[PDB]
RNA sequence: GGCGUCUGGGGGGAACGCGGGGAAGUGAAACAUCUCAGUACCCGUAGGAAGAGAAAACAAAAUGUGAUUCCGUGAGUAGUGG
RNA sequence: UCCGGCUCUACCUGGCUGGAGGGCAGUGAGAAAAUGUUGUGGUUAGCGGAAAUGGCUUGGGAUGGCCUGCCGUAGACGGUGAGAGCCCGGUACGUGAAAACCCGACGUCUGUCUUGAUGGUGUUCCCGAGUAGCAGCGGGCCCGUGGAAUCUGCUGUGAAUCUGCCGGGACCACCCGGUAAGCCUGAAUACUUCCCAGUGACCGAUAGCGGAUUAGUACCGUGAGGGAAUGGUGAAAAGUACCCCGGGAGGGGAGUGAAAGAGUACCUGAAACCGUGCGCUUACAAUCCGUCAGAGCCCUCGACGUGUCGUGGGGUGAUGGCGUGCCU
């Protein structure tokens, strides 16, 4: 949806702002992403553990993925009709990502 | 008469064009133009509002329970208004709020709004929005900001400068109407209005004869 | 009538339609004529629409109109009515 | 228009029937199917789609405020941690169908005319029969049987084929109009179970569909049938690890959270109702329950002087006077 498992981001909204990361997991059905090092929630567990602190979802419009050179980027679609794959490229620079 | 200076996208003048004192220079009566406003958005609502009476209403057909023994009020139906679940009484139900304005009438409001703008100083005429088939909102907005500073602005325009309506649809104060659709309400809710030379001129020698 | 074979029907469906059947509460300050109402309900039937429809019509002396349906008026008039 | 074969038979001459150029139409009420080729024609999936990580500040969070820019055929509507054109879905706009289906077009094909029409002259035949009309009883027409035509059902009776018949509101004459008793016929018209896209000076959980929830459910009834109630934590479960009391429930610390005065009994959290605590009052009193006066007590605000006074304010109320609820 624009923000794939894997792909780096910047977070741009959220307590979070500033901060990039791996999108771990992605929840289309939500909407929602989950991203190393962000809304890191204090879970209580009833075991060693106890307080543990994970990473939680969080809205994907909250995030913005990254430019080959480290720059947020609106995300659009060309098209490769050499091989008829619909291929992702940023919107500053055009470039595949 | 009153004059009004055609203006272009590039600042120039293409000339002028006559006013005439039966449709731009009319007393303005309050009074009918609230008429007309009111009846105008009297047919632009739409009355879908709509309620069960205790007869549209699922069920109540049979008494409950005796008319007498068991210390109950009276009652004839789980469905009546006084009942939680019952029928609505004196409710909406859908109805046509058009009133049936007369034509002079209708007529002159439109004609004393656009006086009280043309003593006011406040149409503007033009030749075109903007330039051919090259639709920019950039160009229509920085035309109208020459013209005029204000928010409301009417724009008139012919149905076959698609143009220029598209490039002067996207901003915010602006309403696109057609000289044949000339109305009051529209008019008094621009504090400017700017027609072009073609629509103005069809609004014209249509009001003439 | 029996045997064989082939083609079809059968039932459902919210509304609308056509043809038939057809109440009563009510109103009339009673009530039966009348009304309610050809309503509700029922029956038989469809079609995507149906029905009607190409004058054994209207009209009124106008060299008149010119299938049917539907809308508005005519007009709550002419009239009808214990 | 041409040819052929018949035209009882062959012979001259008059009709029919096949074939051929061509028209004329057609899947239509006007005869009926099938057949292909084919329309950036449509529907049934969708796709793309500009422009801010902007600064400062507040804040848990910016989608707030102030200021900077930018796009705009896109400032429609929603979402996103709070009013987002520039974060997202998208919007404007533009694209997109292998297959199926529906509209077309082109033709195959089918039918028909094609031995045909043209325009004239005077007599016999035909022009829809148990019909019309008539009568009786009825229906419905504005018309409730009325003078009651027209239309129409049943039962009887029962004609005429054009100088004929029907209607022109009893009926007769004249005149006019039409030509029943045979059929078909699209459009304008009515409707929405259902599907799609949208709108609301419509409701917003006792409302709005009965049904936001287990809904025609639970439940009631033998049955037909009747027929409910039940929404909101938080931005995110981060849904309270761990310790303590406890059998548990529940709680207290601790923690999460911006907030637990958000703890799955959860947004706000009124009233009735139930308590707890403080002040005043009340156990010699006859009370529509209050009002007016008002002692004393308490609190409060000011002043001065240091606690009495005031342009005071409130709560209580000893006590006295007056006083017969609301509605219908």
């Amino acid at each position: 949806m624009k923000v794939h498992k894997g792909d780096t981001v910047l977070v741009i909204s959220g307590k979070d702002k500033g901060a990039k990361g791996k999108v771990l997991v992605a929840y289309p059905d939500r909407n929602k992403v989950l991203v190393e090092g962000v809304n890191r929630i204090k879970k209580h567990t009833a075991v060693s553990g106890g307080i543990v602190t994970q990473e939680a979802p969080i809205h994907v419009s909250n995030v913005m993925v990254v430019d080959s050179d480290g720059k947020p980027t609106r995300v659009g679609y060309r098209i490769d009709d050499e091989t008829g794959k619909k291929v992702r490229i940023a919107k500053t620079n055009g470039k595949d990502i | 008469t009153l004059k009004v200076d055609v203006k272009t996208p590039a600042g120039k003048t293409d000339g002028s064009v006559e006013l005439p004192a039966e449709l731009f220079d009319v007393e303005p009566n309050i009074a009918l133009m609230h008429q007309v406003v009111t009846a105008q958005l009297a047919a632009k609502r739409q009355g879908t509002h709509s309620t069960k009476t205790r007869g549209e209403v699922s069920g109540g057909g049979k008494k409950p329970y005796r008319q007498k023994g068991t210390g109950r009020a009276r009652q004839g139906s789980t469905r009546a208004p006084q009942f939680t679940g019952g029928g609505t009484v004196h409710g909406p139900k859908p109805r046509d709020y058009s009133q049936r304005t007369p034509k002079k009438m209708i007529a002159a409001a439109l004609r004393g709004a656009l006086s009280d703008r043309a003593r006011n100083d406040r149409i503007h005429a033009v030749t075109e929005l903007v330039e051919g088939q090259t639709p920019s909102t950039k160009s229509a907005k920085t035309f109208l900001g020459t013209l005029t500073e204000n928010k409301k602005v009417l724009v008139v325009i012919g149905r076959t400068d698609e143009v220029g309506a598209k490039s002067v649809r996207n901003l915010p104060g602006v309403h696109v109407i057609s000289p044949d659709q000339l109305n009051t309400y529209d008019v008094l809710n621009a504090d400017d209005v700017v027609f072009s030379v073609e629509a103005l001129n069809a609004y014209i020698s249509a009001n003439s004869k």
